[PDB]
């Protein structure tokens, strides 16, 4: 075949508007070449199909010796034609012929299915060991949610994916391996041994690894568990009006952990970055660094947030106040300093955000919309998620809010540190004041009638669906869909 | 450019070099190329040394 | 490291790229063609580990001057 | 000094090792890869050139087209960018909103049960003629000429062949009684034609294309064309104009259509839709959907518009493929139809015959012209404005149990196009759209109280009454009607909307939808206004021409609002 | 008793039964469109007939300027768009948003800096002036970098946009312009030839300016027929670098409906709804305009396009804020080609001549019929001599989606005017906007609902008084998506998607599978409505591909096969649907493709030879689609005997050059090459060193060697 | 079980688990059949003792 | 956790004496301004326990 591809290149050379375009584009300006197709789209993808399969012999046969194995009429039926061919150079041949292969034929080898389609078979057996439950007929609360469609061994950028799948099947063309090979070398080594002593095309097995490891996102309605084990059978298990109990058949609390220790260990040092960046990509989770699932999840903790961004990642822009993920929707807020009183008697100078403002507020599962002023909140609206969430996410507001009467609301002292020994901004310390005493600002904060309405309700200090609720405070009956585009814009890193 | 320079590049060398480009008042946004070039070639003074 | 040098004649493929000691040197393809000249490793190399070495050498020395 | 095609320039050799210079080298060029695979290899611009930036200036004719191109008051794209970028509006906004004319308003008018009035008074005039019947195929009319069969399944030829050869009466018959040729068609080509198509049937041979070939010709129409000539000859004649547009006529309520609404909506013993299996159920959510399936079909399946979609999607799919096999030769179609009863005979069913034209067609909208000859049991002097397109005949009569009833063969032609075609197999999708709503339904019961309801609104349960909607009308009073007959009425709304689905149908519906949901809104008292209501009537109104449907939705419609108006009162 | 379906309405919310009122099972309309483009050209010229009216020196065409023109006075739209309310808008949005024009503008400048040429060889039909037609996007560029390489017009090779455009504009300025014209030379039989044609600078400037047009038969709920217009490839550069810099811009305005699609823009509705009822004061109404945009491409001037590119880009490099203006500038001259014309005929004859539209009024308007003969002698002033429409003011649809939304949006944002006690804000989307607005009672309401309509008319924007309503917030229409009370009903559309996706049996069986979940996830199909729905796609997949079960006695060519497979094979459980098969897909396993699904109940023989490593049913060409089923849709499918391919229904050059280059380097197929060397030299050295590889292994025999390295070196690379 | 060790090594005096997600789906406390009305049992014909 | 009069106490009259309580340490803390504190006894006046 080499010969045959040494004599077509001569034959091409032969013409001078080949000599012309080989000797003139680069390798690199090959993918322009590439794309100068016809593109004579089918117009009608049905009609066409349609069409194919009633005509004599509509399938087109790559020229080879397989043809030899059936006749060109076999038991008084068409099946191929010796007619050549100009759209594709090969022969001609029909359904009846594809029948009879998989009928009788050559007996190819089965090995390959066990490991090569690794991921289909994996599907079908969370599929098949999974236990169904009972139907709840009753209407289901959904929330739109950046989800995982389906499970991936091993979550990568694309770029990498693709560099790794070209050192897994494709030997040649491997110029100086980046940073990546060693990361994922058990990966590369157990791809290699398993897809070894296949005959698949390699773009067939190229593509079914890109998808096994390149992630695929997408907004959905879910309701409870969002694994992508539970994602896939979600046309299943949700429904806008039914629900049904199911159960197909770790790293992520240990590298929290890992990256507030090292947050906590460079802060306390002098320029924490370097120390930061030394020892997170110095780390390792017991086979690779910590850019093995800080790439791998979307976001994540404020510390991993903070690691992603002191080395080379992508973070959601979302702002990060204590535990609150703030996205603004409008207005501008000029950060002035200025001598406020506080509660206990004492006078801080603090920067106060003059101008109307409204956010997007997250809080582990619970949304919300606030809408503040200066000097004081305005509004904000709840669904039902959770008292603890919901209480974190009322105080946190609050605070954030830096409404007046949070500031007078204070009893106790503010000079509180962190684990590092810290001095901390007055607004920190106000957060940590209140968090640990929640029943500070609560009782002074003042209640308002609840909201009367058709779905709008209330929720009192206690975080009891009670009413006669908070000043403002509002809870509704609906679904609140937040944080879109999530643009990733460009951030730097102090 | 500079996704390709935040990629392929530790965030300690692009911190080096956007202050060697603020000492000299250049703006590393405006002139990426060079910002790319200042990054390489702290990286390979390292890498010697 | 260097160019094609053809002073090695045809290329070698990887198996026999791994008969040649350490050090030697041999011509390969890089990517899709770009000839080359390589030079088998005598060790294991991790940048990231010189780039921080390197900065902990610089930040000493400008505490040392200060 | 390194570059980025790995070669070096040192002062002295051994200030670095062999390793240090592969080590930079490699991580060259890698980067050099990466930026190439980026593209910003071309774009980087090294050490000398990066003090430059890059180069794009405009020539000549575009500088002057920008410098023409630009808002009025200005001379110059120059002037434009400064004025731009130095000007600031403080208010230009309300100051010319200060001297805007006050004659420009949304008009804001409150909507309330009143303004809304009938659409399409029109229709109610007598001075207009009857709408006729332009369907493809007859529906409720359909005589199934029906032959016990073991199950096989045979070629449509050979079917139509023994369907014949059961009734020798009809297919010996060859002295016509002519109930009426309508206006153009002329009685002695389509009974020629006709006899032609029967021969052609009964012929020993398989072969199903006409034997004439030339007589068809002239049947069809096919030679009473216009011979295209070069432009110039029409230039310089003076006779050869242009041809006015043909409007659509403006015609009346017709009564057909409400009594084929009926009967296609009713059971019959005979059914035909059947489906494909599919695999066993074994979770509970799809044992849920297995019920609800079974309880659909159980309904569905014994309407007679199931069997006439099914017939229109066995015709058409026939139709495609008889034109992509045969091209430039007449064909003769059986319209063939497969019925089981409840007892499980599957009796093969001849509706009639149809002569396909010339199909020699490159492109998709081209029309292809075809002749069909439909079996039926109505003489059309009953009601003869029902029936303005179609020249009859008496062809015999036949004992279906041993009440004597006549037989006529209704002939027309007419022209379909490979869209409508290919749709015509795609017409399946109505009852997909029937179950989708009911699903919906059920659903909200199941919603109210914890348990499944399938069996509870179909049937009903001793708990919860049989679910009931409003369906018809008799004497001004509206009447209730089971689950599977709403479910009926809907899947034949729907097949309804594909048969007499054409541009008005569309308009009129696209554009009905803001009444509809204007009057939603007014249910809820959510106190809707509106802007140019006589415009909206007006376009709605645009629409109801001459498609049967059309016309007999506006009638509901304004039926439905009489009935709302009433209702309003509580 | 007679019937009435109407009558479900009174049992049921029309939102609830909305899905049976929509006609989308029938034959969608469909149809010469030179009569359609005429009139579109009348219409808007019409609207903005009052503007300045004088002629380009450039190419001679006449041309309407209606910006900062009269101000209406009347509800008849207008296009008199005032330049500085377009800029106060502008402001207003920058200063409601932090550095936000700055951004967009930097991130579409950076990633135009990295986009190549090939890009526009995307999206759909274009205009092609080498042959003055429209031809696929790939072939018109193909053709123009031809025709460029000719009159010393170079970048192309060069690869990135930036040289392509900047030579695009170099064109326009030679003072001649040479190209290859297809002669349909006559020898009897018409052989088609290159013939080396030649035109001058204005006739060159006309064809790119020109905007050839179609009718728009596609369309589904609209009687009335509307004219699309495709570009040429000297605006595709610059649209598209415009387009993805509103994109820029929109995505973060929480205002745009657009570029996100799907339960997305549910969600965005559904939050936007609640964040207004949220905010309405104590005891006042916050009502919701259902609006539905008209003529809002025909009121529409490109030069407040070329105003907003400028104000954009406040603060950038002169080069790219002179490179994103063209785009406007090309706009705001363009011309309109005008279908095929009309037809003549004489009955008295059977005569019939259709009179291509250079001859319009080459025969006496008095011929025409009146609606016509109106139509040409109010389009007369605007005619040019070679049969194209001079078409400044307005533009054709689909070309500015993303920079009408900012627009949009723009005039949206205000949400005030003169302090007055209310407040707005809502939706927009390309031609579909949904407002909202709040205050202390409904006379209010409407206050700010005619001051927003005002604000509109001042941009050239025109609602649609006629196909527009307001209501109380909670019950209203997106886009075709209804929202009341909560309950958004995605309005079940996609039932004209169940049939086979033509490409072959396997992959088409499992885009129909992944359809159908899909849907069940999206719409709310009921589990009953999958199951009917897997039902009649299994029996038309059946019926397309002529393979029913074996057991049944249908007849058929691959029948008799299937037949004989049925019992020369045991396990008769593992056969597939095109095998005649027993359907085994259900609700819970749509998301795994059967192959993997029946391996189990296959036998050995049956899946040795269905999944044979080698199948000359299956070529390493035919991979391209695997991945994105044509909207590029994945699927997931399997390798066998059914994923086959169907009959075809410079050229040559690139062709078969990139296919040898291909089979050399397999791995160009997956991932773009890399190296900045000659192809040619690359493949002789990947050649050598193969051949050399063949041989040392024994596959290649000595004469073999000796044949292969003395045809390299006549290529000159050993 | 892993959950059952947490809550033993953590601070708080209560021994209540607060990860009920693997507790409920382990024991198959999920997995019990729902009561419905005696009337549509009777009703239904797939209810069998 | 417990600050209620128990003891038979009308529980109108356990909230006059909580927020009589509550107003007065108010006061002394800061909390509230001499305008709020006699706006609150008015009230309490009012309820009939102060």
């Amino acid at each position: 075949m080499t010969l045959a591809k040494i004599e077509l290149l001569k034959q091409l050379l032969r013409d001078n508007e080949a000599k012309t375009v080989l000797k003139q584009t680069t390798v690199d300006q090959y993918n322009i070449i590439r794309k100068f197709n016809t593109s004579r789209i089918e117009k009608n993808p049905s009609l066409r199909m349609k069409w194919a399969m009633c005509s004599n012999f509509p399938l087109a046969l790559t020229k080879g010796d397989m043809a030899n194995r059936i006749p060109l009429e076999y038991k008084g039926i068409q099946l191929k034609t010796n007619a050549e061919d100009i759209g594709t150079k090969g022969q001609m041949c029909s359904i009846a012929a594809v029948t009879w292969w998989n009928t009788y034929g050559p007996i190819g080898d089965t090995e390959g299915f066990e490991r090569v389609y690794e991921s289909f078979f994996l599907r079908k057996m969370r599929l098949d060991n999974a236990t169904w439950g009972r139907i709840t007929f009753g209407p289901v609360e959904r929330v739109r949610k950046r989800v995982l469609l389906n499970p991936l061994t091993k979550e990568m950028p694309p770029d990498e994916a693709s560099n790794v799948i070209m050192e897994i099947l494709f030997p040649k063309e491997a110029g100086i391996p980046r940073e990546s090979t060693w990361i994922h070398r058990e990966l590369i080594k157990e791809k290699r041994e398993k897809l070894k002593g296949t005959m698949i095309t390699p773009i067939v097995l190229a593509y079914m690894l890109e998808r096994e490891l390149v992630a695929r996102r997408r907004f959905l309605p879910v309701a409870g568990a969002t694994s992508a084990e539970f994602i896939e059978m979600l046309h299943c298990l949700q429904g806008e009006n039914w629900r049904q109990i199911y159960h197909p058949g770790s790293r992520s609390q240990s590298m929290i952990v890992a990256c507030r220790k090292i947050i906590r260990r460079s802060i306390v040092a002098s320029n924490p970055l370097e120390l930061a960046v030394e020892i997170a990509n110095k780390t390792v989770i017991d086979t690779e660094p910590l850019k093995s699932c800080l790439a791998a999840i979307d976001g994540g903790d404020v510390a991993c947030d903070i690691i992603r961004a002191a080395l080379g990642l992508k973070i959601r822009q979302r702002q990060r106040f204590g535990r609150l993920e703030l996205k603004r929707i409008s207005g501008r807020g000029f950060k002035n300093d200025e001598e406020i009183l506080i509660g206990n008697g004492t006078i801080q100078k603090i920067g106060i955000w003059d101008g109307e403002e409204e956010f997007h507020v997250r809080c582990g599962e619970c949304r919300g919309i606030l809408k503040k002023s200066k000097m004081k909140l305005e509004k904000l609206l709840i669904n039902s998620a959770k008292k603890e969430d919901m209480r974190d996410l009322i105080i946190l507001c609050m605070v954030f809010s830096q409404d007046t009467r949070m500031f007078q609301g204070v009893r106790g002292e503010i000079n509180f540190l962190n684990r590092a020994g810290q001095l901390l901004s007055p607004m920190y310390q106000l957060q940590r004041y209140f968090l640990n005493r929640s029943n500070d600002l609560f009782d002074q904060w003042g209640y308002e009638e609840s909201p009367k309405a058709s779905e709008l309700h209330g929720i009192n200090e206690s975080m009891n669906a009670s009413d006669y609720t908070l000043k403002g405070v509002v809870v509704t009956r609906n679904v609140i869909d937040d944080f879109s585009s999530t643009e990733t814009e460009k951030v730097s890193i102090t | 450019m500079d996704t390709f320079i935040t990629r392929n590049f530790q965030t300690t060398i692009i911190q080096k070099a956007k202050n060697t480009m603020a000492e000299f008042s250049e703006d590393p946004e405006l002139q990426p190329a060079m910002l790319f070039n200042i990054c390489v070639h702290l990286e390979v003074c390292y890498v010697i040394s | 490291s260097g160019k094609y040098d053809p002073d090695l004649g045809d290329f070698k493929t990887i198996e026999e790229l791994e008969k040649l000691k350490p050090g030697e040197k041999a011509n390969i393809l890089l990517y899709q063609g770009k000839p080359v000249k390589v030079v088998k490793r005598k060790r294991y190399s991790a940048l990231s580990n010189d780039i921080s070495q390197g900065i902990k050498r610089q930040r000493m020395t400008v505490e040392s001057m200060g | 000094i390194f570059s980025y095609n790995q070669d070096y320039s040192l002062s002295n050799e051994s200030s670095l090792d062999e390793e240090g210079k592969g080590r930079v080298l490699s991580r060259l060029t890698e980067l050099q890869a990466e930026l190439s695979l980026k593209n910003l290899w071309q774009v980087l611009i090294g050490e000398e050139d990066v003090e430059k930036g890059i180069d794009f200036k405009l020539g000549q004719t575009i500088s002057r087209l920008r410098d023409i191109s630009v808002p009025a008051g200005f001379s110059n794209f120059e002037g434009m960018r400064s004025y731009i970028d130095n000007i600031d509006p403080k208010g230009a906004i309300e100051r010319n909103l200060a001297r805007m004319s006050p004659l420009v308003s949304v008009t804001p008018k409150k909507l309330t049960w009143e303004d809304l009035r009938p659409i399409g008074p029109h229709i109610y005039n007598h001075e207009l003629p009857e709408v006729p019947y332009n369907a493809f195929l007859l529906m409720s009319d359909e005589l199934g000429l029906a032959n016990m069969t073991e199950g096989k399944s045979k070629k449509p030829k050979t079917l139509a062949k023994e369907c014949l050869e059961k009734y020798s009466t009809l297919r010996d018959q060859t002295d016509p009684i002519l109930i009426m040729k309508s206006e153009k068609a002329n009685e002695n080509f389509l009974w020629k034609l006709w006899r032609d198509c029967v021969n052609t049937i009964s012929n020993e041979e398989m072969s199903n294309e006409l034997q004439k070939t030339n007589y068809a010709k002239w049947a069809t129409g096919d030679g009473l064309t216009y011979q295209k000539i070069m432009k110039e000859v029409a230039i310089d004649d003076e006779t050869m104009c242009q041809e006015e547009p043909k409007i659509p006529n403006k015609c009346r309520v017709a009564a057909w259509v409400q009594t084929e609404m009926n009967l296609l909506s009713t059971l019959t013993s005979k059914r035909a839709l059947d489906l494909p299996e599919i695999g066993p159920d074994v979770a509970p959510v799809e044992h849920v959907g297995s019920e609800r399936r079974k309880y659909f079909v159980n309904e569905i399946n014994y309407c007679k518009a199931s069997t006439v979609m099914m017939k229109y999607v066995l015709f058409h799919t026939s139709l495609l493929n008889e034109s992509n096999a045969s091209m430039g030769k007449y064909k003769v179609i059986p319209i063939t139809n497969r019925v089981v009863n409840e007892k499980g005979e599957s009796f093969d069913m001849l509706y009639g015959l149809a002569v396909k034209g010339q199909s020699h067609l490159r492109g998709d909208t081209d029309v292809v012209t075809v002749v069909t000859f439909e079996f039926s049991s109505t003489d059309p002097r009953v009601d003869s404005g029902k029936w303005p397109k179609y020249t009859v005949f008496r062809i015999g009569s036949l004992f279906v149990s041993g009440r004597e009833k006549s037989v006529y063969l209704y002939c027309r032609v007419n022209g379909t196009n490979k869209i409508q075609m290919k749709w015509g197999m795609e017409a399946r999708r109505c009852l997909l759209q029937s179950m989708q709503q009911m699903e919906a339904i059920v659903e909200q019961e199941s919603s109210i109280q914890g348990y499944d309801m399938t069996k509870a609104c179909f049937k009903g349960d001793r708990v919860n009454s049989p679910k009931t909607f409003s369906i018809g009308t008799q004497e001004g009073k509206l009447v209730k009607g089971s689950f599977g007959k709403a479910l009926r009425v809907i899947f034949t709304k729907c097949l309804m909307h594909y048969v007499f689905g054409n541009a008005q149908l569309e308009g009129f519906s696209a554009e009905s939808r803001r009444l509809l949901l204007l009057i939603q809104a007014l249910k809820d008292r959510k106190g809707p206004w509106v802007f140019d209501l006589e415009g909206m009537y007006s376009g709605i109104e645009e629409c109801i021409s001459n498609n049967p449907w059309v016309i007999q939705s506006a009638y509901w419609f304004n039926e439905w609002l009489g009935f709302e108006k009433e209702g309003s009162k509580v | 008793m007679n019937i009435n379906p109407y009558f479900l309405f009174i049992d049921v919310p029309i939102q609830a039964a909305i899905s049976t009122t929509f006609p989308y099972t029938g034959v969608p309309p469909y149809s010469t469109g030179t009569g359609y483009t005429i009139d579109t050209v009348i219409r808007t010229h019409e609207y903005s007939n009052k503007g300045k009216q004088y002629i380009s020196d450039v190419t001679g065409c006449t041309m309407v300027d209606p910006t900062n023109g009269p101000l209406p006075e009347d509800n008849e739209p207008s296009a008199y768009a005032q330049l500085d309310c377009v800029l106060e808008a502008l402001d207003r949005m920058d200063e409601e948003h932090p550095g936000l024009f700055q951004a967009a503008s930097q991130n579409a400048m950076e990633t135009l800096m990295v986009t190549t040429v090939d890009k526009l060889t995307q999206g759909r039909q274009t205009f092609d002036w080498t042959v003055c037609r429209n031809q696929p996007a790939a072939t018109a560029l193909n053709t123009t970098i031809t025709s460029f390489r000719l009159n010393d017009l170079n970048g192309a090779d060069k690869g990135g946009l930036i040289p392509f455009c900047q030579d695009i504009i170099d064109s326009l300025d030679r003072p001649e312009m040479t190209f290859f014209s297809v002669k349909n030379i006559k020898k009897i039989k018409r052989i088609p030839m290159k013939v080396k044609d030649k035109i001058t600078k204005v006739e060159y400037i006309k064809r790119a300016l020109s905007l050839n047009t179609m009718t728009k038969d596609a369309e589904r709920g609209k009687l009335k027929r509307r004219a699309i217009a495709t570009a040429g490839i000297q605006i595709r550069g610059f649209v598209l670098v415009v387009e993805n810099l509103a994109k820029n811009i929109c995505e973060n305005l929480e205002q745009s409906g657009l570029p996100v699609g799907g339960n997305e823009k549910k969600a965005k509705l559904s939050n936007a709804v609640a964040k207004m009822l949220s905010n309405c004061p104590p005891g006042g109404i916050s009502m919701t305009v259902t609006g539905d945009n008209t003529k809002w491409n025909e009121c529409l001037n490109p030069r407040i396009f070329l105003a907003m590119t400028e104000r954009i880009t406040r603060d950038s490099p002169i080069w790219f804020r002179d490179f994103c203006s063209i785009a406007p500038v090309l706009f705001s001259n363009k011309i309109a080609r005008l279908g095929k014309g009309f037809m003549i005929t004489s009955k008295t004859k059977r005569l019939k001549a259709q009179i291509p539209c250079p001859d319009l009024f080459s025969i006496p308007l008095e011929r025409y019929n009146e609606e016509t003969r109106a139509k040409l002698k109010k389009l007369k002033p605007f005619f040019n001599e070679e049969g194209t429409a001079s078409l400044s003011p307005g533009m054709m649809m689909g070309m500015f989606n993303m920079l009408s939304t900012v627009l949009g949006v723009a005039a949206l944002g205000i949400k005030n005017i003169g302090n007055k006690e209310y407040l707005w804000d809502g939706l927009q989307s390309s031609d579909d906007f949904a407002l909202f607005v709040n205050a202390k009672d409904e006379e209010t309401c409407m206050e700010g609902i005619n001051d927003f309509y005002r604000t509109c008319k001042l941009l050239g924007i025109n609602m649609s008084k006629k196909k527009s309503y307001c209501n109380e917030t909670g019950m209203f229409e997106f886009t075709s998506m209804f929202y009341r009370d909560g309950f958004v009903s995605n309005f079940a559309m996609e039932l004209p998607s169940f049939g086979v996706a033509g490409v072959n049996e396997s992959a088409d069986m499992a885009i129909g599978m992944t359809i159908i979940k899909n849907n069940m996830i999206n719409n709310g199909m009921g589990p009953a409505t999958a199951q009917t729905a897997i039902q009649l796609f299994i029996a038309d997949y059946r019926y397309t591909y002529k393979c029913h079960r074996g057991d049944s006695k249908v007849e058929g060519k691959r029948m008799k096969i299937i037949k004989e497979l049925w019992e020369n094979t045991k396990g008769r459980d593992g056969l597939l649907v095109a095998d005649g098969g027993p359907n085994i897909y259900n609700l819970r396993n749509l998301h795994i493709p059967e192959i993997v699904l029946k391996y189990n109940l296959m036998d050995p023989e049956y899946k040795g030879r269905l999944l044979h490593p080698q199948n000359p049913f299956v070529g390493h060409l035919s991979i391209e689609g695997i991945k994105e089923a044509d909207k590029k849709m994945d699927y997931d499918a399997v390798s066998g005997t059914h994923s086959w391919r169907t009959k075809r229904n410079e050229e040559q050059c690139y062709a078969k050059c990139c296919n040898l280059f291909e089979a050399c380097f397999n791995s160009a197929s997956y991932r773009k090459p890399v190296g900045q060397h000659s192809m040619l030299e690359a493949m002789a050295h990947r050649l050598r060193m193969d051949a050399r590889l063949d041989y040392e292994s024994g596959r290649m025999s000595k004469d073999d060697f000796e044949k292969a390295m003395a045809h390299l070196g006549e290529i000159g690379y050993i």
